[PDB]
């Protein structure tokens, strides 16, 4: 029904209870309250209604003061329908922001206090203050700054005449005139007056045109030229932009030891017996051999109480040393079940060697292809289901009567400091392109590696003996004068094999030269690498927050990559703290994100209804029921007039309800059409229950391929549309309009569809668009190992651009995937002819140049995929997955040899093309 | 130890058994994940009950402090009527707390039954893993034995499912 009975608690102690409409806003409900309270005792002592604010307990279990009384009760979503009147006072701004953060990140702030963890409390105090300071600096910088922060330039990776329609803010009349295709935007403005206090807005979008670049370097312009469309712009005065802004350790030769006390809440087969295995690691290398418990009988609460002694001294343990346990069940010595596992840093976040008891809430082991003893790669965070998870109770003993700290940098360089030609040729050999024998040589000639082969830092770091504080001190000495490496090399160094914080820091130092455009190509991988960190305050976090704070589009996508994993226990805490801090630095964007979260939350409920209905009854009706649900006051408002999450410069204005529908697959994805006051029409797919991460990654790589291509004058007319995970098996996909699937178009049929969409002298354009894009997607899918490619998941735009959708599967998985040519596409490429070798040769050319460009950036793909392994996609688990790409790009081969093998596979694919069709 | 077609057939059997136990494991791990997410939701809900109840108890404390004056200021002025109204209003606040408390307890009972479900799942996951692991390995050894025998990839592909 409509109404709900709400408890009201008045500040006199008086309690009333009555029905209110679920839809009524708090302001209305406050009137109804006053009107009923005059007939209850002690009315006369109340101040007026405006002197008080309602408080509730919200879904995240925090008390929230409801400052915005235009909000409907059903949106407030109180835990129980209990509203309390309290005074206004006492920094309402902190209170409001604090309450909004909790709702936005899905996680109550109080859950961080609850941990009683100084590492957490330190993170929030430093980072929130940094983020707030940046925000305050930004307000005090002028309007240009604000524009750059908020709407950074959208530029093509990079003289005919050009006519453009310009207008001024708040005026029907408009000014069409030809202009300099290569004259800086200022000159468009200076002209339109017939200057420096304006920018140009792209009509009906938050894209702005400014800066020292020329007009056809802008996406909008560049798309207009190609389409033939007349740009449509609005001049906007400075003020109207201000109006948006404004509204010791090395003396401990005793060996490392632990006390294994007890386990709790173990759930194992009572016939079997239980063993704990423990090892020491630095990254993925063992520091010494492993040591094991005795068998004890299986029980819920098993008890060992044994010393486990390792073969390394306390003085040798490196900073990032990591103690790793695994609880195993064995069939009593007369398939071992790996139960669960847990890792523990031995030094704390402030550098102190840990002492005392620890309770490790363990994670369950998953039987995987490697089947390693232990899981040294896993997180050092304890399982947060502390109430029901299995745990180990252990005791780090005392070592000295004072605390001990890993030594300070000064003392590391104190210790750290202090020619053959046959040796200078063996090394060059090894690095022009490890095993026991070569590791000793490289360690010996480490000074040469620094002088002559700076790019081989990664190799030298792996040869170094992280179980020997002398070696470690020496390696770090060189590391500190190591010259700066290119972005590419830095990306390698952010992998799990390089756990040392000096390394991480040297890497980030090399990533600081990234432009915002380039960083954005890698943003997702950089996020995943956070899973490899040990401590909460790290340089990569600080770098990501820096760049989020300087550029709003980066902060937007950082927020969604972090928010989309807040349901994953092993990262909820880390991502949650980053999100808090990001929010406190971006209060404007917060308002955009808040709007997006409520649109999305409504799509979830709207989607859960449509799955549930679809079981009950058939589609035409469920369709109409979806529509009624949508037009409800509160659905409609929440779904209308937001910025798109796929692209925050796109406005989703009015939902076109009669065009809204859904797909027929098992989770019933929603197709939601919009219209804004600009194109003119935008669509999104809302998915809930499908996983979108495989699609996202693939689409991100296709995009990166397009950039690298375009950066060499090769524009292959690709369609790398948005995909954005936003939650637990939830996210959005950009609808490509004026496009249709091959299967639909087929049931010279492809060639006729094109003819009808491009009559007469625009057919040659269509065909050439198809040719370029057919090459790009042919090469893309081949390089990435994408099979399962059929007429349902290949589409075509009315322009003629062909493109692939709904990716699924890559790197060979459910078997190398041959290069593939389809006869029906060869036909169109050949213009409806049997033999058109002029055309067909050009196409092969495009194919070959594209493959050739990607080989030159092959290590870039390999590094990027290496970091994505952190994501735990089933399809990108292991080293062989990375091996698929090395082979697909023939990186073990000369370029000439690479192109020759490509050519062969190209021709075989041409032969194969006829045999499938028959 | 055997002949090739006999080894190949048993490879198909062991592979089939591997895919099936693998699917069953996946079923459980999914219940594990979901049940974990639900338990945490209930735990946070229990916290919300607690914060709500806390709020009611401040209201009670407020009522006893604040009312005092107004009960003795109404006694002199003959308004045992106004006093009665305050106290019945108060009595109504109290009965509502008992309801909220009763709901808190229903939840904790549900969280209890579900904590136990979580442990039975983890126990069942743990009784399966040995077979899972053993099946993967046995399968892999049969593949190995066949590869060394020089059996072509086409044959190994038929047998694998
Ligand atoms: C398949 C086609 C499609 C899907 N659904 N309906 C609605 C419908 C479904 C069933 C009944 C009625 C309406 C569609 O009308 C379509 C197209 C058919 C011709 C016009 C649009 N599609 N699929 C994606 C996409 C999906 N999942 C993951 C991705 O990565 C991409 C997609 C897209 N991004 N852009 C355009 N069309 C896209």
């Amino acid at each position: 029904n409509q109404s709900v009975v709400v408890d009201f608690l008045l500040p006199t102690g008086v309690y009333l209870n009555f029905p209110v409409s679920r839809n009524a806003n708090l302001s209305t409900i406050k009137q109804l309250l006053w009107h009923r309270a005059q007939y209850e005792p002690l009315f006369h002592m109340l101040s007026g209604p405006e002197a008080y604010v309602f408080t509730c307990i919200n879904q995240t279990a925090e008390q929230q003061e409801l400052e915005d009384e235009q909000r409907r009760l059903c949106d407030v979503q109180p835990f129980l329908p209990v509203l309390r009147l309290v005074a206004r006072e006492g920094d309402r701004v902190k209170k409001l922001i604090n309450s909004q953060i909790s709702l936005l990140i899905g996680k109550g702030l109080h859950e961080f206090d609850s941990l009683c963890d100084p590492e957490v409390n330190d993170f929030r105090a430093k980072m929130c203050q940094f983020c707030e300071e940046a925000a305050a600096r930004r307000q005090q910088l002028g309007w240009e700054a604000w524009l750059q922060y908020s709407f950074p330039l959208q530029l093509e990776p990079s003289n005919r005449a050009l006519l453009v329609n310009v207008k001024f803010e708040g005026s029907e009349e408009s000014f069409t005139f030809q202009v300099s295709t290569k004259d800086v935007p200022l000159a468009l403005m200076a002209c339109a007056l017939r200057p420096e206090d304006y920018t140009l807005q792209v009509n009906g979008r938050h894209e702005y045109l400014y800066g020292s670049y020329p007009l056809c370097q802008f996406q909008y312009i560049c798309s207009c030229l190609h389409s033939g469309l007349t740009p449509h712009l609005t001049m906007v005065h400075s003020s109207s932009i201000l109006a948006m802004r404004d509204e010791s350790l090395w003396s401990l030769e005793q060996p490392f030891r632990i006390e294994l006390i007890q386990g709790s809440k173990v759930n194992a087969d009572e016939r079997m017996k239980l063993v704990v295995q423990a090892g020491l690691f630095h990254g993925n290398e063992m520091l010494c051999k492993t040591v094991s418990s005795s068998e004890v009988s299986v029980c819920s609460e098993p008890v060992w109480k044994q010393r486990l002694e390792f073969d390394i001294n306390i003085c040798d343990l490196p900073r990032m040393a990591r103690l790793c346990f695994a609880l195993y069940a064995v069939i009593e010595k007369a398939a071992d079940c790996p139960i669960a596992w847990a890792n523990l840093m031995l030094f704390d976040y402030k550098d102190q060697l840990k002492t005392g008891e620890r309770c490790l809430y363990m994670w369950p082991s998953v039987p995987d292809e490697k089947g390693e003893l232990l899981n040294p790669t896993g997180t050092v965070r304890s399982n947060p289901n502390t109430d029901s998870a299995a745990a180990l109770l252990i005791c780090l003993p005392e070592v000295a009567p004072h605390p001990v700290y890993y030594p300070a940098l000064e003392k590391i360089l104190e210790l750290g400091r202090h020619v053959t030609e046959e040796e200078q040729l063996q090394l060059r050999e090894i690095l022009e392109r490890l095993y026991e024998h070569e590791k000793d040589l490289v360690w010996k000639l480490r000074h040469e590696v620094q002088e002559h082969f700076p790019e081989a830092l990664a190799r030298l770091l792996l040869v170094t003996k992280w179980n020997k504080h002398e070696d470690v001190a020496q390696m770090l000495y060189l590391l500190c004068s190591w010259p700066e490496l290119p972005v590419l090399s830095a990306l390698e160094l952010l992998d799990f094999s390089f756990p040392d914080c000096h390394v991480g820091s040297f890497a980030i130092k090399s990533l600081r030269k990234l432009t915002d455009d380039e960083l954005f190509q890698y943003l997702l991988q950089l996020v995943q690498v956070l899973k490899y960190e040990s401590y909460l305050d790290c340089e990569l976090t600080k770098f990501l927050l820096d760049r989020a704070l300087a550029n709003r589009k980066i902060g937007h996508f950082l927020f969604w990559h972090l928010r989309s994993e807040m349901h994953v226990p092993s990262v909820a805490l880390r991502f949650g703290l980053i999100l808090e801090a990001y929010c406190r630095g971006s209060t404007h964007h917060m308002k955009v994100l808040m709007k997006q979260g409520e649109a999305l939350s409504k799509l979830k409920a709207l989607n859960d209804f449509v799955k549930l209905s679809s079981q009950k009854t058939p589609k035409p009706q469920t369709k109409e029921l979806m529509h009624l649900c949508m037009r409800q006051e509160a659905y409609l408002e929440a779904l209308s007039h937001l910025q798109s999450p796929l692209d925050p410069s796109t406005l989703l204005a009015e939902v076109c309800v009669e065009q809204c529908t859904f797909m027929d697959s098992k989770m019933k994805p929603l197709w939601i059409m919009y219209s804004n006051e600009e194109g003119g029409s935008v669509g999104i797919i809302f998915k809930n229950g499908d996983d979108l991460r495989q699609d996202m990654l693939t689409l991100q790589m296709i995009q990166l391929m397009d950039v690298l291509w375009k950066q060499e004058g090769l524009d292959l007319r690709m369609t790398p549309y948005g995909c954005l995970p936003t939650g637990d098996r939830t996210g959005l996909i950009e609808v490509v309009l004026r496009s249709d699937t091959i299967a639909n178009i087929q049931l010279d049929a492809l060639l006729n569809w094109l003819k009808s969409k491009n009559p007469g002298e625009a057919l040659d354009r269509a065909i050439e668009e198809f040719t370029l894009s057919c090459a790009g997607y042919c090469v893309a899918t081949y390089v990435l190992g994408i099979g399962d490619r059929h007429s349902d998941n290949i589409m075509i735009r009315e322009s003629g651009q062909l493109f692939h959708i709904d990716f699924g599967h890559f790197l060979g998985n459910f078997e190398r995937v041959p290069f593939i040519l389809t006869y029906d596409f060869v036909h169109v490429i050949q213009q409806g002819k049997t033999n058109n070798s002029e055309k067909f040769e050009r196409f092969r050319g495009y194919c070959e140049r594209a493959y050739t460009i990607l080989r030159r950036h092959g290590l870039l793909f390999l590094h990027l995929f290496a970091l994505m392994r952190a994501a735990g996609l089933p399809e990108l688990s292991c080293s062989k997955d990375i091996q698929y790409l090395k082979d697909s790009l023939a990186l073990g081969k000369t370029e000439e040899e690479a192109l020759k093998h490509f050519r062969v596979k190209f021709n075989e694919a041409l032969r194969e093309s006829w045999k499938t069709k028959v | 130890e055997d002949n090739i077609e006999a080894v190949g057939k048993k490879l198909h059997e062991y592979n089939t058994q591997f895919q099936e136990k693998s699917r069953e494991y996946d079923r459980l791990y999914e219940d594990y994940t979901r049940t974990s997410q639900e338990i945490q939701m209930k735990r946070t809900a229990i916290e919300a009950f607690n914060e709500t109840i806390k709020i009611f108890e401040e209201q009670c404390q407020t009522q006893e402090r604040y009312s005092k004056e107004y009960i003795e200021k109404f006694k002199r002025e003959g308004n045992e009527t106004e006093i009665q109204r305050i106290m019945h209003n108060y009595e109504k606040l109290k009965s509502r707390i008992s309801e909220i408390v009763d709901s808190r307890r229903r939840l904790e009972e549900d969280l209890k039954k579900q904590a136990a479900e979580y442990r039975e799942i983890d126990k069942r996951m743990n009784s399966i893993k040995p077979d899972l692991i053993q099946l993967r390995k046995t399968r892999d050894q049969y593949l190995m034995w066949l590869t060394q025998k020089g059996v072509r990839q086409k044959k190994l592909n038929e047998w694998l499912g």
